[PDB]
């Protein structure tokens, strides 16, 4: 797996015109069996490979529970391979096994930040749809029929917003001068995880809530 | 919209509160001494309909319509009238709820006018919308006839006798916003002209710069892993602790000067290229090209914007003209009519101008017997009146406005004329409500309120005689 290619193939080509799988379910779920138990086992077989990249290139094409127990799959996996790789660099061990580790540890950090990537930047586009169109969704307050599903819908972009941030703020307390080796590789995983955020500010509700 | 109350606060001859009550939807006829105030109690209903040149009001300023210019005590000048709404099919738009609507102007020295309706306050163009609704526009009026403006009603220029059959129709309202809206469409289009020629000139000669410093960027970045390589394998050999080993091990025998001087010509194109490109470029050049892309599809769907309001109005000229002839042949046949009933052996008939159009303006011809006069300016006072009047009641037996305002109709007619006008006012032409000022007894004599006006005390009085 690589970063940068599949970064600006995300990127500057169109995103909304991405394939609809036929069968999201099964994939998804033996892709959570796979990850209930290993959350860094995605790398050795390439179709799995292919198969989490494109149940996550699908996100506005998903339902509301299959998306909320995707986002929880991307911020637990995240969680747990951030804990590991702090309890192997904080302990006292040679560098001979984190530095056999580590290519295993950067190209899962690739493939975890393209999800995350991909993930920030649909969530910030279906945001700054259901809040362009709208007057006030910071409450739930004096609502209507369509509108208080808008401001659930809002609340739950904005609950799976605030686990995948929680993601982030459990990734960046590693060291990652020790993963990402050179300067132009760290400062495009630093700008890939921060990027999105900065186009998610633009949203004038968003800045309205406090968390 | 028959008035019911009429309070007048602070006027031009009204000092005191004065509350006019037992409006009669048919017929009211005003009467008093000469200096009384009549005319004051058409100038504040005038201006509680809102005027915009003074003179009509007999004014040269706002602080001139206030009692003794404001300067006897009485500071403020508010209008209050209040209509019954009994006849919801003459209501106006979003009022039916409502069984009665005040309407207040109120003004102050110093400043300006204020409005309010039902004792909430409003700007001008929401009450100017409400009376230009049941068509009681007072700055282009077709139910106000001044005094001393009944003799020179025939005297107007073709285009204002075409806008009272213009408000008859219903289309003047639509034919000042369309005028206004080309000006306005004319101001922002060189506004928008001025801005796309500031984006030609002074966004995409930038922007090819920096797309310039973006390729150089590039290989800058190229430079930038040539010194995160080279420069780490040349500080780790010049630092021989066990990893540093590991890292010797694969480059065993590196030849120390050569690598010294590659090195520095590495950190002198750095030097250099620290002060030609920012670091964060790419970010910068993702940023303006979103704002250039969204900027361009603004100006995009403006310009089609002007179009699809460009030929909307073209589309709704041709209906306004349709309107207007069907309007004009009704309101020229009941023109003849009524002034072949007023005076006898009489015609008159509203015609377009010679080799022009409809929509160009029209004029009143006249026919006294079997000869038709080539120009009116023949016509006595008593005459023209009749002519006058007789159009406006055509206009009214087209779509009655609810409040017809006559100053003084009869200064020219004789006797006969006037008791005929009360007569055909009081039996004929029901439907509008008729406030008439008059002198002659012939004309409130055949009346269904008469109200007197007079002068005590240094203020004026409205007494329901
Ligand atoms: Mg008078």
């Amino acid at each position: 797996f690589s970063l940068s290619e599949y970064l600006t193939k995300f990127q500057t080509t169109d995103r909304e015109s991405y394939p609809r799988l036929q069968d999201p379910s099964r994939e998804l779920n033996v892709i959570i069996d796979q990850l209930a138990v290993s959350p860094e086992q995605i790398d050795a077989s390439p179709d799995s490979l292919e198969a989490l990249i494109d149940l996550c290139h699908d996100f506005p094409h998903l339902t509301p529970k299959l998306q909320t127990q995707l986002s929880y799959l991307i911020s637990s996996s995240l969680s747990n391979l951030s804990k590991d790789i702090k309890a192997n660099l904080s302990s006292n061990v040679n560098f001979t096994e984190i530095g056999g580790l580590i290519p295993q540890w950067k190209r899962h950090l690739e493939e975890y930040g393209y999800l995350i990537q991909v993930l920030l930047t649909f969530l910030q586009d279906e945001l700054h749809k259901v809040s362009s169109q709208s007057t006030n969704l910071n409450r739930s307050a004096k609502n209507s029929k369509n509108d208080s599903a808008n401001v659930e819908l809002f609340k739950r972009d904005c609950n799976q917003m605030e686990n995948l941030l929680e993601s982030i703020t459990k990734l960046l307390e590693i060291n990652l001068s020790k993963i990402f080796q050179t300067t132009p590789e760290k400062d495009l995983f630093i700008g890939l995880f921060t990027r999105p955020l900065f186009v998610l500010l633009e949203i004038e509700p968003v800045t309205k809530v406090s968390s | 919209m028959k008035v019911e109350e009429l309070i007048i606060d602070g006027f031009k001859s009204y000092a005191t509160r004065t509350v006019i009550t037992d409006w009669d939807p048919q017929f009211n006829a005003i009467t008093g001494l000469n200096g009384s105030g009549k005319s004051n109690i058409l100038d504040a209903i005038c201006f509680v309909l809102g005027i915009a040149s003074m003179s009509t009001v007999r004014a040269s300023s706002l602080q001139d319509l206030i009692y003794k210019r404001g300067q006897a005590g009485v500071t403020k000048a508010s209008v209050t009238i209040v209509f019954d709404n009994t006849d919801k099919s003459n209501s106006p738009i979003g009022f039916t709820n409502s069984p009665q609507i005040s309407v207040t102007r109120q003004v102050v020295l110093g400043g300006t006018s204020k409005y309010l309706i039902n004792g909430h306050r409003a700007p001008q163009q929401s009450v100017l919308q409400l009376f230009q609704s049941v068509q009681l526009n007072i700055n282009n009026p077709n139910f106000l006839i001044m005094q001393g403006k009944i003799t020179k009603v025939l005297n107007m220029k073709p285009s204002e006798i075409l806008s009272l059959i213009e408000e008859a129709a219903g289309t003047k309202m639509f034919e000042d916003r369309r005028e206004k809206a080309e000006r306005t469409m004319s101001k922002k289009e060189t506004k928008l002209q001025e801005n796309r020629t500031l984006l030609t000139e002074e966004i995409e000669p930038k922007l090819e710069k920096l797309r310039n410093e973006k390729r150089m960027f590039l290989e800058f970045q190229s430079t930038q892993t040539d010194l995160e390589k080279t420069e780490r394998i040349v500080v780790s050999y010049e630092y021989y602790f066990d990893l540093v080993r590991n890292i010797v091990k694969q480059n065993e025998g590196i030849d120390l000067d050569t690598y010294r001087e590659r090195s520095k010509q590495l950190n002198e194109k750095f030097q250099e290229l620290r002060k030609k490109v920012n670091p964060n470029i790419m970010n910068m050049i993702e940023n303006v090209e979103k704002k250039e892309a969204a900027l361009k599809t603004m100006i995009k769907t403006i310009e089609k914007d002007k179009m699809k309001i460009q030929e909307t109005i073209s589309k709704l000229n041709e209906y306004k003209r349709e309107t207007l002839v069907k309007t004009w042949e009704k309101v020229t046949l009941d023109f003849g009519n009524i002034f072949a009933d007023l005076l006898p052996n009489s015609f008159a008939k509203l015609v377009p101008c010679e080799g022009k159009d409809v929509t160009q303006g029209l004029e009143v011809k006249v026919k006294l017997g079997n000869i038709w006069k080539e120009s009116l300016i023949e016509l006595s006072g008593g005459q023209r009146s009749l002519i006058a009047l007789s159009l406006i009641m055509a206009l009214l037996q087209f779509r009655p406005a609810p409040m017809y305002i006559l100053d003084q109709v009869d200064a020219a007619l004789d006797l006969s004329h006037t008791q005929n006008i009360g007569h055909l006012i009081k039996t004929r032409f029901k439907g509008s409500q008729f406030i008439v000022v008059s002198l002659k007894e012939g004309m409130f004599a055949n009346a269904n309120r008469v109200f007197r006006t007079r002068f005590q005390d240094g203020t004026s009085v409205v007494s329901i005689m």
